[PDB]
């Protein structure tokens, strides 16, 4: 098994899944169950100024919204699964 | 109606409604009228079959000793061989009564609401009392009088007095009732639990 | 004797009656029957 | 109430939706919210079941292969499927392993993107060609044919596997082969009943 | 056999611990006459000791490596003796006394001054409910259908 073959199709499927399949999905609930409050009202606006939502990091030009978190956070799952895939075939595990 | 005890007050739930009333319910097992309710049908039940093993016992051990036929002793029949496995009869017996005794169950949950075949829906047994159910059941067609019902309730407790002694009997002499029987009137004053 | 019934009815009284039945019942039943561990 | 002669059935089951039969005798209907996704999921059972039971039965009847020494190519370091004798020319465990959640996974994904509730269990326009579901009264009774049916597979499917798991390594075909050796004895009575 | 027991008729320490005991009562048999009043009572004993690891071993009881019979309470139909049997009559009777109790009580519920039949027992009215109890597994089962049994 080619080690950069697996990971970077583990990534591309991964990516491709979180841009085009799942987006509308993840969004959605994201949305549903939004920021994270203490009695009534958002960290900040309690007072957390540490916790401050970076728009800035969130912007992003792609056409559904697609940012740079949803890369960091898809193509974290394709280096797990192809990670997965490379040490279970690198053993001889029999059942 | 009659008396189990001569001068005794009967249970006052003990009307003489139900045949065989004789005021035998020291234990009030019956006061609440759902339990009489649900006992009755217990007894016919419990009656019915008692008089059906009653007879499968002791009649054929009687024509076995008298040379008519030969068939083994009724705690010997499970051992014989039959041309099915005794576990095959088993689940046929547990499938078919399942089904029969579900639909008794209905008819006493929810009288009358069982009466009909469910699959040639043009035929039904006719409205009546529940343990009893007639039509297709009672194809002589007897009246099911009082004294018929007094009758079968009589017959019913009999046997279950008798199917009671047949398993004691057996367990304590190792053979069977006719057997018990005929040792018995050989010389009565001295077999007569002394075993 | 109706007052005498009703205190051998109180409950001391009745307890030591109750209890003293039970025990020899129990006794005996250990007498006829002993050391049985099953059953 | 159908499924049960003389019982009453639940009041939120007048018998209206296909296959309304009144079974739930534990109630897990009664939040309506429930029931409608409970239908939804029935179906979905129902259909994949009728498509499982003629996949365990039809390559059995046929070249080797019950279903389960269909799935003992695979695990096992190697990988050689074959297809009707053809070992296909992809059948390595992970390749399919691949296709089967990428495929599966979309098409599990689109169906929960609906939101009206009878396209969850009856979406039509493609996947009803023949224009089957045009008549309304003709689309409702091919809505109980298939709960029927489908109930059927179901249970087909539970035979299967509890039949798989009283004679391991066995075919559901081999079965029915060795019951028909002689029905009075193999049954299942001697998995109920050992020896 | 169960939990690498070993059954007591054939367990050699089961063996041995009769005939220690034994051998302790017949040292302190040889102190008396044969006639005498303790030789007839140690004798009892010695009897009553064989009588009593007999029955064990034809009950079935499993031995450990200690020579003493150890219950298997499982539901294992071979020791239903041990725990199932003894427990079936165990709640029959703990049953019949709770429920001859709550007749009680609530017979005298309504009474004028219920404490009264609380501290001196109307022993009449006692025996009058004291076979209800032979029956409460049908009469607490009654009660509970028909809402009698629970308050809400
Ligand atoms: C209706 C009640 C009924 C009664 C009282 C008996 C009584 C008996 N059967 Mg029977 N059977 C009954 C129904 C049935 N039997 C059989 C098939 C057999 C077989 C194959 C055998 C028996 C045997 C026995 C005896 C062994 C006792 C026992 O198994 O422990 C009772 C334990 C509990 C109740 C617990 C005993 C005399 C055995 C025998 O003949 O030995 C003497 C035997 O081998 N029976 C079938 C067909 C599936 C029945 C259907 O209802
Ligand atoms: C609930 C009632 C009951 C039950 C369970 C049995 C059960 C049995 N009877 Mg039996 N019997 C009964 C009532 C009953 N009997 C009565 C009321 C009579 C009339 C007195 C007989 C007369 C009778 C005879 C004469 C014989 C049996 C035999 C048998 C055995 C197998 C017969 C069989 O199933 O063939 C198939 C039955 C049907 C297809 C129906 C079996 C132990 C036979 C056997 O092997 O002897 C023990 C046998 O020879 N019985
Ligand atoms: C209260 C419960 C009770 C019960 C049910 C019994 C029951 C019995 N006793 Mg018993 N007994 C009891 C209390 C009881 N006793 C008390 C409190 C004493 C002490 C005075 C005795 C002293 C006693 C003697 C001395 C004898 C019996 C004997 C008997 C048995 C007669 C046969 C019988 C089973 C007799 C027996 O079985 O012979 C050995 C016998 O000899 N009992
Ligand atoms: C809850 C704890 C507990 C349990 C489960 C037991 C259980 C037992 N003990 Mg033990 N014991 C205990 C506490 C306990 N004891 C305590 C605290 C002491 C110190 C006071 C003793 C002192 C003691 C002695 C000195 C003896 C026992 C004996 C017994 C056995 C009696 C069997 C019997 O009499 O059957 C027969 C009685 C019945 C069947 C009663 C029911 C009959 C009813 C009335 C009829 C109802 C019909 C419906 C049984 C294994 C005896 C034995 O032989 O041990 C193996 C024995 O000799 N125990
Ligand atoms: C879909 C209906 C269906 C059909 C046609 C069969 C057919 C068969 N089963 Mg099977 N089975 C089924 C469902 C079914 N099963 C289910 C739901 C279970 C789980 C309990 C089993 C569990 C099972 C076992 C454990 C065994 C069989 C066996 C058998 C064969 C012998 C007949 C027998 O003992 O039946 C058994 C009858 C039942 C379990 C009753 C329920 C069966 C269905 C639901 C009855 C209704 C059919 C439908 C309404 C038409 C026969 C080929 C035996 C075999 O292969 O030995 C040769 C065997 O040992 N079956
Ligand atoms: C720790 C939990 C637990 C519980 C609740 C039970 C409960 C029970 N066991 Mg048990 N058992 C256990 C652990 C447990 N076991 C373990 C760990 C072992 C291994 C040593 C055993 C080995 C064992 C044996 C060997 C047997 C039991 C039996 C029984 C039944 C008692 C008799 C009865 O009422 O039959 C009523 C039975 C039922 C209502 C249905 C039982 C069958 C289903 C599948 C359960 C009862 C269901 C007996 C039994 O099932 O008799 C038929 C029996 O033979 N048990
Ligand atoms: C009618 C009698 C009776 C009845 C039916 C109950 C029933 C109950 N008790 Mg109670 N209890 C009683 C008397 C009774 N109790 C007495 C007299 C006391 C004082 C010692 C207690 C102290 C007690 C405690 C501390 C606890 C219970 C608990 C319970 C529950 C669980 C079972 C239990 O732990 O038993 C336990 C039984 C006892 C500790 C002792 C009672 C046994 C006596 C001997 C029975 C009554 C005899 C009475 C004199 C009969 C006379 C009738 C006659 C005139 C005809 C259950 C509701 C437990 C509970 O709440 O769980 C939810 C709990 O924690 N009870
Ligand atoms: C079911 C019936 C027996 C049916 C047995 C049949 C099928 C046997 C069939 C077979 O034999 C064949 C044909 C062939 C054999 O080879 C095998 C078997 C299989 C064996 C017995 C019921 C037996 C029924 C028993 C005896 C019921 C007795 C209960 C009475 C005494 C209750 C008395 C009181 O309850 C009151 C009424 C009210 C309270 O106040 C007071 C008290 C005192 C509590
Ligand atoms: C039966 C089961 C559902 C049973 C649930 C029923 C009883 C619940 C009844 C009740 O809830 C009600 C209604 C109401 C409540 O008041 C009471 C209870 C009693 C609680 C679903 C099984 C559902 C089973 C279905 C989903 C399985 C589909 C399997 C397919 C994919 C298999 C494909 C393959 O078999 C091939 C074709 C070839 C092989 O070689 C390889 C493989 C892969 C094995
Ligand atoms: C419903 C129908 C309808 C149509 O229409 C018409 C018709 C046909 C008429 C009908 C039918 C009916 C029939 C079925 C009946 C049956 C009955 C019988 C079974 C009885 C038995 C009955 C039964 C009987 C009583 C029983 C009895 C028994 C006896 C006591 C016993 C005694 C004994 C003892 C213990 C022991 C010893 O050692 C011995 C002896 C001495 C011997
Ligand atoms: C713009 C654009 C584009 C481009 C893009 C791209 C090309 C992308 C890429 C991307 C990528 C390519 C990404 C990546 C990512 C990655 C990550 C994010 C990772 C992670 C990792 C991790 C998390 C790991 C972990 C671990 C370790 C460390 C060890 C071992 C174990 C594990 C595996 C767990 C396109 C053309 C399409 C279109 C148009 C536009």
């Amino acid at each position: 098994l080619n080690p950069s073959l697996v990971i970077s199709l583990s990534t591309g499927l991964s990516l491709f899944l979180g841009r085009f399949v799942f987006f509308n999905f993840q969004r959605e609930n994201v949305a549903k169950q939004g920021l994270p409050e203490q009695n009534g009202v958002t960290h900040f606006e309690a007072g957390d100024t540490r916790a401050k939502e970076y728009v800035s990091l969130l912007k992003s030009n792609d056409p559904v919204g697609f940012n740079i978190v949803d890369v960091l956070a898809w193509g974290s799952i394709g280096h797990i699964v192809a990670y997965y895939i490379l040490a279970t075939s690198s053993n001889g595990y029999d059942p | 109606k009659g008396e189990w005890l001569p001068g005794l007050a009967s249970p006052g739930y003990l009307t003489g409604s139900l045949p065989g009333d004789n005021g035998f319910d020291p234990l009030g097992l019956a006061e609440d009228p759902e339990n009489l309710k649900w006992f009755v049908q217990a007894e016919l039940v419990n009656g019915r079959w008692a008089m059906l093993g009653v007879a499968g016992m002791l009649l054929p051990e009687v024509f076995t000793s008298i040379g008519i036929i030969n068939v083994p002793k009724w705690y010997d029949a499970g051992k014989e061989e039959y041309f099915a496995s005794s576990s095959t009869l088993f689940v046929i017996e547990f499938i078919l009564f399942h089904y029969v005794e579900i639909r008794r169950w209905q008819d006493i949950k929810n009288p009358g609401s069982v009466n009909q075949d469910p699959i040639f829906k043009q035929y039904s047994l006719p409205a009546g009392e529940v343990g009893y159910p007639g039509g297709i059941f009672n194809p002589l067609n007897f009246a099911p009088t009082l004294e018929a019902k007094e009758k079968e309730i009589a017959n019913g407790r009999l046997a279950m007095l008798a199917f009671l002694g047949f398993i004691i009997q057996h367990n304590v002499t190792g053979k069977g009732p006719f057997d018990n029987l005929l040792q018995h009137i050989s010389d009565p004053w001295h077999n007569t639990i002394v075993q | 004797m109706r007052d005498l019934k009703t205190y051998l009815s109180v409950a001391p009284v009745a307890s030591t009656l109750w209890f003293a039945a039970l025990a020899g019942l129990l006794i005996e039943i250990n007498r006829f029957f002993p050391d049985a561990l099953t059953f | 109430a159908d499924w049960m002669p003389g019982q009453p059935r639940p009041s939120y089951l007048d018998g209206s939706a296909p296959g309304d039969f009144g079974f739930d005798p534990l109630r897990l209907g009664e939040v309506p919210e429930n029931l409608e996704r409970f239908k939804e999921s029935e179906l979905i059972h129902c259909r994949w079941a009728m498509l499982a039971v003629p996949g365990i039965l039809v390559p059995e009847a046929l070249g080797l292969g019950n279903w389960v020494k269909a799935q003992e190519w695979a695990a096992l370091p190697g990988g050689q499927a074959t297809y009707l004798g053809n070992p296909v020319p992809w059948g390595t465990l992970p390749t399919i392993l691949v296709i089967e959640f990428l495929s599966i996974a979309f098409v599990e994904h689109q169906r929960s993107m609906e939101k009206d509730p009878e396209k969850k269990k009856y979406p039509g326009g493609a996947f009803d060609p023949l224009g089957y579901s045009k008549d309304p009264k003709k689309f409702h009774e091919y809505k109980i044919k298939e709960v029927k049916n489908g109930r059927l597979a179901l249970l087909a499917f539970v035979g299967i596997c509890v039949q798989q798991s009283a004679y391991p390594g066995t075919g559901p075909l081999e079965n029915l082969a060795t019951h028909l050796a002689d029905p009075w004895h193999n049954t299942i009575g001697n998995v109920l009943i050992p020896a | 056999d169960i939990a690498g027991l070993t059954p007591c008729k054939d367990s050699k320490q089961f063996a041995k611990r009769e005939k220690q005991s034994i051998k302790k009562l017949e040292s302190s048999l040889k102190l008396y006459a044969p006639d005498s009043a303790p030789a007839l009572a140690i004798n009892a004993t010695i009897e009553k000791t064989k009588r009593r690891f007999d029955n064990y071993g034809k009950q079935g009881l499993l031995c450990g490596a200690d020579g003493l019979p150890h219950l298997i309470v499982s539901g294992d139909q071979r020791h239903w003796g041990e725990f199932i049997t003894p427990g079936i009559l165990f709640l029959y009777i703990a049953g019949w006394i709770g429920w001859v109790g709550r007749s009680y009580l609530i017979a005298i519920r309504d009474d004028k001054k219920p404490t009264q039949k609380e501290i001196i027992i109307d022993v009449p009215l006692a025996t009058r409910l004291v076979f209800r109890g032979f029956s409460w597994p049908i009469a607490a089962y009654r009660e509970l259908l028909n809402g009698e049994l629970v308050a809400k």
